[PDB]
């Protein structure tokens, strides 16, 4: 019906915390998906950015 | 601690007799890894042992 991009900036550590169920600094205080989330996750090493 | 053992001579402390707000640990931005079996770290603040 829709895609939502959602689109932001973390440590390379922490982009195990974007994914359902996950907790952490970043996916409690920052950006939690739901537990049944539907979507893909993508990210990327942006150093040179 | 300013040095840590050897993982051969990998060392133990007993915790005992103690309260413990595991929160500040497992929100803590440092640690790269922090991963529970058996239970859950949001709720590690509801236990006992």
């Amino acid at each position: 019906t829709n895609v939502y991009a959602d689109s932001f900036v973390i440590r390379g550590d922490e982009v195990r915390q974007i994914a359902p169920g996950q907790t952490g600094n970043i996916a409690d205080y920052n950006y939690k998906l739901p537990d049944d989330f539907t979507g893909c996750v993508i990210a990327w090493n942006s150093n040179n950015l | 601690a300013t040095k840590f053992a050897s993982v051969y001579a990998w060392n133990r402390k007993r915790i005992s007799n103690c309260v413990a707000d595991y929160s500040v640990l497992y929100n803590s931005a440092s640690f790269s890894t922090f991963k529970c079996y058996g239970v859950s770290p949001t709720k590690l603040n509801d236990l006992c042992f």
